[PDB]
């Protein structure tokens, strides 16, 4: 729980990244989020946007849950030596925070990517070909992509697409059902 | 081949007979002529020898333009060629008088600085005409190469002498008038620093012998009137500032702009458009309307473009056959220029509490400034400053905030607004960067007005640096600020007492109609801003 | 609610941008601005926040939403940098 596999663009055929969340610390005080790793300014901002939406999404889904409001959460992307940037992992951060807050592991062999706004809308991201190739190399079964990237995904070669269950989403509410079927 | 070369040698020798060639120059001619004698016409080096020797013969040596030394005639030329510019005209008249006493031509380094469009470049042409000199203009703003000043090496293929050397041939005299433009806009460069070359040009000791890179011989650059133009003096390099004599040209008020447009701008644009006075008519009201609404600069550069546009459309109208004659009345002005560009002279017609009008000065020209304060929140208060404020400007706000708190204790002890409230201070037009301690006293008034809930006296503009104890310090650009204040239609202007010299150096009509107050401490400003 | 469409200038012509605000937390309120916003745009948010806080006092005095609550402000497409006081009234 608290670990979600993501997709990243790399010159060496792309790669898949992970997002790890953990409790940093065990009445009006509020929690805080710390982001570690060589994250760029755009990537750091996306974590703040994801953190705000994750808090808001929790009130509607589970008002009694106050894990994301009071607790202090540490977010780390492993392999900190390599620099990371881009809003690609915005939706991955939301799932990691939600999984940690709800204490439920995300669906196995599931990878997601795509920029997310603080209202929950999923925005298209570049490097669809690299992300899809890295997903197959990582041996994932389900891949979540923005709905606006449907043309990019279907423009790829036939032999790098079959065998992959791809989900196209517009809002994070659809990602929540896929990530946490229950 | 030799006979053709012989004719080339003979014609070149004839040209140098009139010139008073220096001792070290004639030997250079002789050796080049000797090399030309033994070189064939088809040789590549023959062209270089032929071209270089031509340049040496073309440059005058000891030939001086016939200067005019009549004070009355020169003054009449200056008055008929330009309006105003009394300080510039006084210096030129004094220049002629000194030359008369000396009994021979002499040179000087002069600098004209002010807002663009004032007439710095145009007066240079009038001065040369009055002085019976030759006018030459070149710019150095944003220039990084020093080779342009002195040319390139002779052995280099496709190399030409420098602009000053090129100036000598075209002017055909050793006493020309040289104009340098955008001196304040020069900057440091990696390839080379032309500031060192400019220092030698403007140094009376160094310019006596100037070394180029093509002719490779010293040239007497003295006895040459050097005129340089800039927008501000602060960005001019310090060593260059000392060698230059600073003469200030200020902007024009609305009544001054109409006189320039009626007498100079309109006739010049009409003449270059092929029209006449009878066919094309521009009244005073349309010219007044163009200045008030279609222009905001302190100069007349933008006004000239608007006038030229009107004549261009008028010339097209008569050619197309719409009308034999075109009269530009205010009713049909929109058919020529369109909707007015500027509709409000000032952002705040009536200042609410916490709003005080200020004055700002830039290289562009004078400008008006507003300071707005508001309650950010409904143990210790805080002040937030917005806008593209510089480091100096932000610090002045801190000084003003501290003094404003102290002033309220001695004036309204029961009032704790400035200590127990969070106040946001914003200077509108946040896109434009702002800097300088000029608005120090303006910020104090805005904070005091907001705390007391009393609007400041209408049509009042103030400027001046304020100290921690309340002392008002002098600020620069008083002339530009006063012109902008007059354009904004203010009635009362508060200035530091140490700036009295700058304010009274303005023209009589500019000062007239303005209620100026000179202060040394903010206690006097409080009574003026808040009479009750 | 909390989302307003604005207008922007780009190299490829005009563009339309949205301004979305949300509650950061469920007694001084704070505003956080996200996105690759320039210094001028960041300052315009502070000016807009101050005026909107003051405007509510004269319009709905009983409404204390802006003075106490924590609001997060984000302009979408965070990768693309944005600058200018153009979107002041949209905020
Ligand atoms: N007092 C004046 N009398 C006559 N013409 C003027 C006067 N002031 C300005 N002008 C006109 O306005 C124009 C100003 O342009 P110029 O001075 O060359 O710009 P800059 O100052 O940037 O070099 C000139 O062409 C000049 O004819």
């Amino acid at each position: 729980p608290g670990v979600v596999m993501g997709l990243a663009w790399t010159a060496m055929g792309g790669s898949t990244l992970f997002v790890e969340t953990s409790l940093r610390r065990p009445g009006d005080k509020d929690g805080s989020l710390e982001v570690t790793g060589q994250l760029g300014e755009v990537m750091k901002e996306s974590a703040r946007i994801a953190y705000t939406f994750a808090r808001a999404f929790l009130m509607q889904h589970a008002p009694a849950n106050d894990y994301l409001v009071t607790s202090h959460i540490h977010l780390h992307v492993p392999e900190g030596a390599t620099p990371k940037d881009g809003p690609s992992a915005g939706c991955t951060i939301v799932t990691a925070l939600l999984s940690l807050a709800m204490g439920r592991p995300v669906r196995q062999n599931l990878a997601m990517t795509g920029e997310v706004s603080l209202t929950g809308k999923i925005l298209p991201v570049g490097g669809i070909k690299e992300a899809t190739i890295a997903a197959k190399r990582a041996g994932v079964t389900c891949i979540v992509l923005p709905a606006e990237n449907k043309k990019d995904f279907y423009d790829l070669a036939a032999f790098i697409t079959e065998g992959l269950e791809v989900h196209f989403v517009e809002h994070y509410r659809e990602i929540f059902d896929i990530a946490f079927p229950d | 081949e030799k006979d053709d070369k012989d004719a080339i040698e003979e014609k070149f020798r004839e040209r140098l007979k009139e010139l008073v060639v220096p001792k070290h120059v004639m030997d250079v001619v002789d050796e080049e002529l000797s090399k030309l004698g033994l070189l064939d016409n088809h040789s590549s080096e023959f062209n270089v020898t032929r071209n270089y020797l031509d340049w040496l013969t073309s440059i005058p040596w000891g030939k001086y333009s016939n200067e005019n030394l009549d004070l009355a005639r020169a003054q009449a030329v200056l008055e008929e060629d330009h309006y105003g510019m009394e300080d510039v005209k006084k210096r030129i008249l004094e220049f002629i008088a000194v030359s008369q006493l000396r009994g021979s031509t002499q040179g000087k380094i002069l600098c004209f600085y002010g807002p663009p469009g004032v007439g710095k470049t145009s007066i240079a042409r009038s001065i040369a005409r009055a002085l019976n000199r030759e006018y030459f203009r070149f710019s150095v703003g944003g220039m990084t190469d020093v080779a342009e000043i002195k040319g390139h090496r002779r052995t280099y293929v496709g190399a030409m002498p420098g602009k000053i050397i090129q100036c000598l041939k075209k002017t055909k005299t050793e006493n020309p008038l040289i104009l340098i433009d955008e001196v304040d806009k020069i900057g440091r460069g990696y390839q080379g620093d032309p500031s060192s070359a400019l220092l030698e040009l403007l140094d009376p000791e160094q310019n006596a012998n100037f070394l180029d890179h093509y002719l490779d011989v010293p040239v007497d650059l003295s006895k040459v009137l050097f005129i340089c133009t800039a927008n501000v003096t602060d960005t001019i390099p310090e060593p260059l500032r000392d060698r230059m004599e600073m003469i200030n040209v200020s902007g024009y008020v609305a009544q001054e702009k109409l006189a320039i447009a009626e007498r100079y701008l309109v006739p010049q644009a009409r003449a270059l458009c092929g029209l006449d006075e009878s066919k094309a008519k521009l009244s005073s009201d349309v010219l007044t309307l163009l200045i008030k609404q279609y222009c905001r600069e302190s100069g007349v550069r933008n006004l000239q473009k608007q006038v030229e546009k009107v004549l261009r459309k008028s010339a097209y109208k008569i050619v197309s056959g719409e009308a034999e004659s075109v009269e530009v009345t205010p009713e049909n002005l929109q058919d020529f220029v369109g909707k007015p560009v500027f509709t409000v002279e000032r952002m705040y017609d009536v200042t609410p509490p916490g709003v005080v009008m200020g004055l700002a000065w830039t290289a562009m020209g004078g400008s008006t400034l507003f300071v707005e304060t508001s309650l950010r929140r409904p143990k210790d208060g805080s002040l937030e400053v917005t806008g593209q404020l510089g480091e100096v400007m932000k610090e002045s706000a801190r000084i003003a905030y501290t003094f404003a708190r102290a002033f309220l204790m001695q004036h309204a002890p029961a009032n704790d607004y400035l200590v127990t409230s969070h106040i946001h201070l914003h200077v509108p037009e946040g896109a434009t960067p702002k800097d300088g301690p000029s608005a120090g006293c303006t910020i104090v008034t805005a904070l005091l007005s907001l705390a007391m809930g009393r609007p400041v006296r209408q049509n009042l503009a103030m400027t001046g640096e304020v100290s921690l104890t309340g002392k008002i310090l002098p600020v620069g650009g008083i002339k530009e600020a006063t012109i902008a204040a007059k354009r904004a239609g203010v009635t009362c202007i508060v200035l530091p007492a140490e700036n009295k010299k700058d304010f009274y150096d303005l023209a009589a009509f500019i000062t007239e109609g303005l209620e100026v107050h000179f202060v040394e401490h903010y206690r006097e400003i409080f009574d003026i801003a808040f009479p009750d």
